[PDB]
RNA sequence: AUAUUUGUUACAAUACACAUUUUUUGGCACCCAAAAUAGGACGGGAAGAGACUUUUAAAGUGAGACGUCGCGACCCUCGCAGGAGUCGUUCUUGACUUUUUGGUCGCUUGAUGUUUCUCUCUUCCCGUUC
């Protein structure tokens, strides 16, 4: 069994690829390779804010987000909007899948 | 999981009965029995909603102090008033007590 | 299409004189290349545009143009580019 | 014995055995008894998830998991949690899985 | 001249300590079952780095070593 | 799959980076496809040259994951 | 892989090298295999810190290499076809 | 006709300028010779697509006005334009040269338009224009342009520049 | 030539006790007798101390995985 | 700016400019001619840019300008393990 | 007298194979600390002063180290051809050989990034916000 196979049939879905680096992309879903390999259609893509008296977040998520091209001069916290994000597999943490759709039928 | 015909004996009122009385507990019962019918999979969505929560072996219900499950029970129902509801097309301010026991009732 | 350029500042240099070229050159036409591949120096460069009227009319026009001290002097050149 | 000699079938056999007795049978023992489990990642976020699904490379499907997270500096602490109803979670990451009674 | 898989074989249901390689720290616990990565398996552990953990998988990445 | 081929190097004084802080330099004898690199009379490379320097065993293998870079100061 | 196979056929000229570690290697290459370690020839290296030497042989691991420079000319080679 | 995004839609995108960055747009059919009478509108069409360059050069523009926030765009040719004020806020971080041989721009409506910067471009050319004549209109251009690398081809003298400072001071 | 596990198995059979070097991340250096490999390069060594880096504390006999290994020197 | 296809591939993508984000932080801006398996692709030509530690504080959370050192390099190949995440700048010539 | 359609073969190409040091089932993560009100903040540029440095009172602004492309030049340097030649072949193609301006020095502070250590106020000018 490879788990890969179902993320297959999660085709055109709102989806959140929350990466290594802690950065997390909120997007609509298309063809995933079997190395995992997520490929994405139009993505907001952001680091989330430690509060903790204002603790840096991540350095070099925050240079591979302005570097981009997606990040807006105007946004005032840390964000990036893009159209064709394509996601290497090694880089995925954990994917949060919306929750209207049934297991049941899909993890067969 | 049987193959075979066989009685099986388990019990539908787990912790909600002995920890609260036997009118209610049938009625918390009847809120949840209407409700899964209407919960397809957010039924694992709202039993498992939180995750402290685990099922005693010798039992079937999610075993908890039942606070939560009066707020499950309340957003179980909302989910019974909707559905009854947008099929016959009535607001939700529009239903009445009279009208969400024959919801539970009917 | 292409234009010989000759007698200018060899003290600027190559990148930002290729610039004022292509600053110079703007009017006329669309020039197709930046700077001379040879880069010598010294007056030497080979102005590449796209339409050949628009040469001509550089050529006519920028004949002894003061670009950095020295006058420009323009001329066609003998052979045609590689890129054209 | 080695992988590579055995045939398409046995790798099948193989994989049953290996999640049916062994290590991986912690997981499904739990899959299929419902008990919550706790996940520890490399990022040293621990997650409470019940277990759907699971696979040879432990990447497993969670639902109803929450994420317990907690973050210091200079030794000012603060514990964050964290509710998603549905998780798809790569196995690489995960260091230590626990069964709860 | 023992090799590293019959000496996980050896001591299978034995007490054994496993450090991981981040903290220092150690589960102190009877080995269940092993897979051919070494993945482990662990009854009755203990995590030292004071806890008391009912059941264990460890997975093999992080393990630094295995002692009895 | 492969060997990685070091066949003219074998037997000359080698200097290869181990990790990023470390360099050691030895006399280098065998390796394998995984390019682990056994070698003899071993020493570990400091910033003062005869000071810091300390010698490490009369056989050192090295595990290939560690290897960076290796170059031979040799013909 | 055709990006491997453009590392074949890149022996014998100058290329330039950027180790993970923070390094530049620019030299000669002289052998390279599908593990897409090299080994170069008459080769400059910079140190992550900018610190510049010179040694005559290097063999670097395949692993840590980060991207590699290639003459240019290589671009219109049969490969890309 | 008039700048519309159909226009620049249309526009041949596909030749890059080599000299730096990509995309060397020219709007409408060709940018050479358009005859964009009002200012440039519709710049939103291109949506800083991309040192992009865009060569607006034998066009009626009147104001160096109306760009969308473009991060890419570095050089503006703007050559045979009958350019008259070019004052603006989106394009102020981004572009490092702007041509402007042979328009309309006034000495003081120049001056008056940038309102001064602390830094600026980096390449300019006045050349052609009604100002350049005017007297002390290179000490002026250089006080205005505040932080400048060229004047007309002829870098401000460092000493020009030393005495300009002076002037503003 | 020498192969290098070739030179494991003469660690082994001739019972020369060896310090081993892990990652620079985790701080100690392990050595004992070496007394049986894998493919792999994990290794069992009997009578090892971690020494932190001469008051370290012994561990057994422990087998120790080839991930961490850097150095296996006598 | 530019539109990609809704269902495009990196096969189906050839001859585009790029823009490639490495796990350092730094990105490769060309031209894709080919990849392979592992996912380590060839750019044509190709300019690293990177972002300053003083521009890196700059884009913390508070119009921003940020001056980000870049370096040309043509016709190199990447390496699949170093690769993060790709998107596309431009349409072919 | 009246290019389309159907079948077969090859190539390119997408969906079903691999968690053990050379790419995709992670050596993972951590420096720490800074705005609240009911004319006011924030950024940029210029000037003064304190404290720092240097010389024997007088001079500019935290200090010390790699490179990076640039402002001057008492120097060199001729001036018009990625391409060039040869052979096969017919009106511009293939196969085989030769191999980049800048070569340098100051910087009487180019201009500018890494990396270690220790501890700002006043005045004017220009933009944003209530």
């Amino acid at each position: 069994m490879k788990l890969v196979n179902f993320l297959k049939k999660l085709r055109n879905e709102q989806v959140t690829i929350e990466l290594k680096n802690g950065t997390t992309v909120w997007g609509t879903l298309q063809s995933v390779s079997p190395q995992m390999n997520a490929i994405l259609t139009d993505v907001k893509l952001t680091l989330p804010q430690p509060r903790l008296n204002k603790l840096n977040s991540n350095g070099i998520a925050m240079a591979s987000l302005y570097l981009t091209g997606g990040q807006q001069p105007t946004a005032s916290d840390n964000i990036a909007s893009l159209q064709y994000i394509n996601i290497r597999g090694n880089t995925i943490r954990q994917i949060i899948l919306p929750d209207s759709l049934n297991l049941d039928s899909l993890l067969v | 999981k049987a193959t075979e015909p066989q009685m099986v004996l388990f019990n539908i009122y787990d912790d909600w009965l002995d920890r609260i009385s036997s009118y209610t507990a049938f009625s918390r019962l009847t809120l949840l029995l209407r409700a899964l019918k209407t919960n397809e999979e957010s039924a694992k969505m709202i039993l498992l909603s939180d995750p402290t929560i685990t099922i005693k072996s010798y039992h079937l219900w999610p075993s908890f102090t039942d606070e939560q499950w009066i707020t499950i029970e309340s957003q179980m129902r909302d989910l019974i008033l909707t559905e009854y509801g947008r099929k016959y097309n009535v607001n939700i301010s529009a239903l009445t007590q009279t009208e969400i026991k024959d919801i539970i009732l009917g | 299409n292409t234009l010989y350029v000759s007698q200018l500042n060899e003290k600027i240099n190559m990148q930002r004189l290729r610039v004022n070229l292509f600053l110079l050159f703007a009017t006329f036409g669309e020039v197709l290349k930046v700077s001379m591949n040879f880069k010598k120096q010294r007056g030497q460069a080979f102005i590449t545009m796209r339409t050949i009227d628009q040469a001509s009319l550089a050529q006519i026009s920028l004949n002894g143009e003061r670009f950095f001290g020295k006058p420009l002097k323009v001329e066609f050149s003998k052979s045609e580019t590689k890129t054209l | 014995r080695p992988k590579h000699e055995l045939s398409r079938a046995e790798l099948e056999e193989l994989e049953e055995f290996e999640f049916k007795h062994g290590p991986m049978s912690l997981i499904n023992d739990a899959m299929v008894t419902r008990t919550p489990v706790i996940i520890s990642l490399r990022n040293n976020h621990k997650i409470i998830a019940r277990v759907k699904a699971f696979d040879r490379h432990c990447n497993m499907v969670l639902e109803n998991v929450k994420e317990l997270w907690t973050e210091k500096k200079g030794k000012n602490v603060i514990n964050r949690e964290r509710f998603i109803s549905k998780l798809f979670l790569r196995g690489d990451s995960v260091i230590v899985v626990l069964k709860t009674p | 001249p023992v090799n590293p898989k019959p000496f996980l074989k050896g001591l299978v249901n034995h007490r054994v300590g496993v450090k991981l390689k981040f903290n220092s720290t150690e589960y102190r616990g009877t080995l269940v079952s092993t897979d051919n990565y070494f993945n482990l398996q662990l009854n009755e552990a203990e995590e030292f780095v004071h806890g008391t953990l009912g059941e264990i998988f460890i997975r093999c990445n992080n393990v630094l070593y295995i002692r009895e | 799959v492969s060997t990685p081929e070091l066949k003219k190097y074998m037997d000359k004084k080698i200097l290869l980076n181990i990790n990023g802080s470390r360099k050691v330099a030895g006399i280098l004898r065998g390796y394998d496809i995984f390019l682990n690199v056994v070698l003899d009379d071993a020493m570990e490379i400091n910033g003062e040259d005869p000071a810091n320097n300390h010698q490490l065993g009369l056989q050192t293998v090295i595990r290939g994951n560690s290897i960076i870079s290796l170059e031979a100061l040799d013909a | 892989g055709i990006p491997v196979k453009l590392l074949n056929e890149a022996q014998g000229h100058i290329v330039s090298l950027e180790l993970t570690t923070g390094a530049t290697y620019r030299g000669k290459l002289v052998e390279s295999e599908d593990s897409m370690n090299v080994q170069l020839r008459d080769v400059i290296a910079t140190e992550p810190q900018g610190a510049v030497t010179h040694m005559d042989q290097i063999f670097v691991r395949g692993s840590q290499i980060k991207f590699i420079v290639v003459p240019d000319l290589l671009k219109n080679a049969p490969l890309f076809k | 006709m008039k700048f519309t995004p159909s226009i620049v839609i249309d526009a041949p995108q596909y030749y890059v300028d080599h000299f730096n960055g990509k995309y060397n747009v020219d709007k409408c059919v060709i940018l050479r010779d358009l005859q964009l009478e009002t200012d440039s509108e519709s710049m939103p069409s291109s949506l800083k697509h991309l040192t992009h360059i865009l060569d607006l050069t034998n066009n009626d523009l009147i104001m160096i006005p109306d760009l969308s926030r473009r991060d890419d765009i570095h050089t503006l040719l703007l050559g045979r334009n009958n350019i008259v004020e070019v004052d603006g806020r989106l394009l102020p971080m981004n572009v490092q040269n702007l041509t402007l041989s042979n328009n309309s721009i006034r000495r003081f409506e120049d001056l008056q338009r940038l309102r001064r910067a602390p830094r600026t471009l980096k390449n300019l050319t006045l050349i052609g224009n009604q100002v350049c004549h005017l007297a002390n209109y290179r000490e002026h251009v250089l006080r205005l342009v505040p932080h400048l690398e060229t004047l007309d081809f002829q870098n401000v003298t460092a000493e020009e520049r030393k005495s300009a400072m002076s002037f503003p001071r | 030539m020498v192969p290098p596990i070739n030179c494991i198995f003469n660690f082994l059979q001739q019972q020369t006790p060896v310090t081993i070097w892990l990652f620079e991340q985790i701080g100690i250096r392990i050595k004992g007798k070496i007394v049986g490999f894998d493919e792999f390069m994990n290794v069992v060594i009997d009578e090892a101390v971690e020494i932190p880096v001469e008051k370290g504390t012994p561990l057994g006999k422990i087998l120790l995985k080839g991930d961490n290994i850097t150095l296996i020197t006598s | 700016k530019i539109q990609v296809a809704h269902s495009s591939r990196l096969a189906n993508l050839i001859d585009y400019k790029l823009r490639v984000l490495t796990q350092d932080g730094r990105v490769y801006i060309g031209q894709l001619m080919a990849f392979d398996k592992h996912m380590n692709l060839v750019l044509n030509e190709c300019i690293e840019e990177r972002v300053p530690k003083t521009q890196l504080d700059k884009l913390r959370p508070r119009t921003l300008n940020i001056k980000v050192e870049k370096r040309v390099l043509g016709l190199t190949i990447l390496r699949g393990e170093q690769i993060l995440s790709t998107v596309v700048e431009d349409k072919p010539l």
